[PDB]
RNA sequence: AGACCGAUAGCGAACAAGUACCGCGAGGGAAAGAUGAAAAGGACUUUGAAAAGAGAGUCAAAGAGUGCUUGAAAUUGCCGG
RNA sequence: AACCCGGGCGCGAGCCCGGGCGGAGCGGCCGUCGGUGCAGAUCUUGGUGGUAGUAGCAAAUAUUCAAAUGAGAACUUUGAAGGCCGAAGAGGAGAAAGGUUCCAUGUGAACGGCACUUGCACAUGGGUAAGCCGAUCCUAAGGGAAGGGGUAACCCCG
RNA sequence: AUGAAUGAAUUAACGAGAUUCCCACUGUCCCUGUCUACUAUCCAGCGAAACCACAGCCAAGGGAACGGGCUUGGCGGAAUC
RNA sequence: UUAAAUACGCGACGGGGAUUGUAAGUGGCAGAGUGGCCUUGCUGCCACGAUCCACUGAGAUCCCGCGUCGCACGGAUUCGU
C-alpha cells in the first residue's frame, strides 16, 4: 500500500479546486505519502509536486463567430432560420422597440416646434 | 422566515440574506447569488 | 525477447529489435464498431508475443495513444511497430514507429546503427 | 438549520453509541464462563435503531 | 419437598433471557450447559500467501487440544469384498 | 451405561454374549407408578444428500498502456490516452430520516454476491466550538389547562 | 320484451371510450434473409432453489374404465454435451 | 480438417482483379460583395476569394501472387492384448 486518497482531499481544499484537476507527481510518491498535513500539502503545492492541471478548452470561439456569422445577415431564407414562428421574436418584442421610438420623435419634433397641439393629439391618436 | 438564505450561481455556496454577495473562495462581489425561493414540491 | 542467438549462427544477441506491422483489421471487424478501440490493443499484445517468441511483452503508453487517438469506434487500420527484444528473461519492449508510407525491408538495419551510434 | 439538535433524544442515541463498543479484553480472562460473544452490539447497516 | 423433568424435556428463559431479533405501535420472541485429577491450556526447531502444517513436549487418555465426556443415524471421501 | 460390529436363544415383542470403543455407573425377582413404545399426520425441530460446481453475477458498450506499492494486483493508487454525467440516468447547498457511518492509524476471520494491498468490513484513537446560523419568542387547523354535569369510572363537552 | 327528468328525441365542440370505410404508407403478410448489440458457448472465480416414497425404453393389451413399472410382444454398448 | 528446415511455410512489402470512386497539395476564374493602393492620366493591383474547374481512371483492398527482410533447428502426454 499507499493511500493517496487523504491528500486528494487535502489537495483539492487548498487549490480550492476539483479532485480531477488535481495531479500528484509520481516521483515524489514517498514524501506526498508523508504528507499527513495541509502545512506539507502546501509545501509540496509552493514547491510545485502538487499541480492544478488546465484541461482543455472552450467554445465560444465557434458560437462568438457564429454572432459574427449573424451580423451581416445569412441563413434567412426559411430553412436554417428556425425557431417557431413569432418565438423567435413575438413582435411584441418590434412593437417594444417601436412603441418607444415613435412616442420618443414625437416628442423631439414638438420640442424642436414643426407641428400644433391639434395635430399633435390626431398623429398620437393615429 | 421568508427570506431564506442565497445561495450563489458560480460556486453554488449559501450566504446569507444580509450578505450582499457571495464568498466561498473569491466569490468576493460575483453578487451571482439567487434566494431561496421560499419553500416546495 | 530473444534476438536470442546463443550460441548459434549469426547474429551475436540478446536484445536488437525488429519493426513489424500489426494488421488490426482482421480482429478488429471481430469486435462491436463502438467497442473496437481496446480489442486492438489486445491485438497488439497478442502478435508481438507470437512474433517475437515470449510472454512478457511491454506496449509503450504511445501505442496506447496511437490506437486510441480516433476515438473508441475507430482503430488505425495498422500500426508499425518496434518492437525490441532482449534478456535471458526474454522480454518484449515495444512502442510506435515512424514511415512516409513504403514498405516493408530492412527495419532491422536502423536498429543496428542506432546501437552503433550510442557510445562513448 | 441543525442537525435535528434536541439535547434529549441526542444524549441518549450518544449514550446507546458509547454502549456499543467492545467488550474490554479483560472480563474473558478473570471469567466465570462464555464464548464472550457479548452480543447487544449493533450496526450501520443491519436491523434498525429503537430508542 | 418430590414414584416430576433432565438440556427438542422442564418455565419462553439451567447460559449474557423477556436477551438476540421482528413490528409504526399495541405486541411478538428464539437458539443457546459438560477439556482435564491438576492448566499441566501445546516450549524449542523446520515450513508457509494466510492459516495452518510437520516434528516434539504434557497427561491414564489429546480420535481429552478449546461449542474439547460419550460421539448414533443422514451423509462424504478414501479404501476392501 | 451407551455406541459399532458380529456370535447364540426365543414364531416373536424381545433376551443374551464376544470384540472394539467408552470411562462411570448398572441390573435381576416381586410388588407398584406411568409425560410408557411410531415410518406416516401439506406432522415439529434439527441435521443432511441429490438437484450442481447448475441458475444469477449480461445492454450507459468503459476502459487501455505504462508505473507505485505489496508475500499477492483486471478491479488500491499515479500519469497518459479514451469516454460518460448536464434540472443533474454520476455537479453544489440542504429538510426529514440515519446516529458516528466522518478523520487517522493498524489489520483482514466475516462482508462487499469476485478478487482487495482497498473499504461506508474489523480494531483503536481523534473531531462538531455562535451575542450577530438555527433552536429561542409569537401566534395559526387545534392539544387544550379552568366551573357545571352525563359518566362509578376511563372519559367528554363547555 | 322502445318511449318521455326510471327522462324521450335531437344535436355542434371534446375523447388513451365502442364499430365501420377511404387515401397516404409500410416486412403484418407473399416469405423469408443479412446484419448489430447483449445474452448463448467455452475459461477463471463466486455460487444458489423449486423438487425429490420410487428403478425409469417402445407397441399393444389389461387394470378403479388415461401405465416410466403388470402381461405379451419388440428394442436397447454405458457415459457425457 | 490443415501445414510444419524432406517447406512457395508464416508475418510484414507490394503486383493482379476485382473492391469503392475522384485525394492531400497545387493553380484558374463562371461567380458574392467590399475596401484600400499603383499612376499624369490611362491602367492596373492587393486584400478577406461563399460556390466551380483544372493538375487525377487519385487513396483505401474479408480475394489472388512472385522479389527482399524476420521466424520457421521444438518438445509435453499416453498406452493394448
Amino acid at each position: 500500500m499507499v493511500s493517496l486518497k487523504l491528500q486528494k482531499r487535502l489537495a483539492s481544499s487548498v487549490l480550492k479546486c476539483g479532485k480531477g484537476k488535481v495531479w500528484l507527481d509520481p516521483n515524489e510518491v514517498n514524501e506526498i505519502s508523508m504528507a499527513n498535513s495541509r502545512q506539507n500539502i502546501r509545501k509540496l503545492v509552493k514547491d510545485g509536486f502538487i499541480i492544478r492541471k488546465p484541461q482543455k478548452i472552450h467554445s465560444r470561439s465557434r458560437a462568438r463567430r457564429a454572432h459574427e456569422a449573424k451580423q451581416k445577415g445569412r441563413h434567412s431564407g426559411y430553412g436554417k432560420r428556425r425557431g417557431t414562428r413569432e418565438a423567435r421574436l413575438p413582435t411584441k418584442i418590434l412593437w417594444m422597440r417601436r412603441m418607444r421610438v415613435l412616442r420618443r420623435l414625437l416628442r423631439k419634433y414638438r420640442e424642436a416646434k414643426k407641428i400644433d397641439k391639434h395635430m399633435y393629439h390626431d398623429m398620437y391618436l393615429k | 422566515y421568508n427570506q431564506d438564505k442565497m445561495i450563489c450561481r458560480k460556486c453554488y455556496a449559501r450566504l446569507h440574506p444580509r450578505a450582499v454577495n457571495c464568498r466561498k473562495k473569491k466569490c468576493g462581489h460575483s453578487n451571482q447569488l439567487r434566494p431561496k425561493k421560499k419553500i416546495k414540491n | 525477447m530473444s534476438e536470442k542467438k546463443r550460441g548459434a549462427g549469426t547474429r551475436k544477441d540478446e536484445v536488437v529489435t525488429r519493426e513489424y506491422t500489426i494488421n488490426l483489421h482482421k480482429r478488429l471487424h471481430g469486435c462491436t464498431f463502438k467497442k473496437k478501440a481496446p480489442n486492438a490493443i489486445k491485438e497488439i499484445r497478442k502478435f508481438a508475443q507470437k512474433a517475437m517468441g515470449t510472454t512478457d511483452i511491454r506496449i509503450d503508453v504511445k501505442l496506447n495513444k496511437a490506437i486510441w487517438t480516433n476515438g473508441i469506434r475507430s482503430v488505425p487500420r495498422r500500426v508499425r511497430v518496434r518492437i525490441s527484444r532482449k534478456r535471458n528473461d526474454e522480454e518484449d519492449a515495444k512502442e510506435e514507429l515512424y514511415s512516409l508510407v513504403t514498405v516493408a525491408e530492412i527495419p532491422a538495419e536502423g536498429l543496428k546503427g542506432l546501437g552503433t551510434k550510442v557510445v562513448e | 438549520m441543525p442537525s435535528h439538535k434536541t439535547f434529549r433524544i441526542k444524549q441518549k442515541l450518544a449514550k446507546k453509541q458509547r454502549q456499543n463498543r467492545p467488550i474490554p479484553y479483560w472480563i474473558r480472562m478473570r471469567t466465570d464462563n462464555t464464548i464472550r460473544y457479548n452480543a447487544k452490539r449493533r450496526h450501520w447497516r443491519r436491523t434498525k435503531l429503537g430508542f
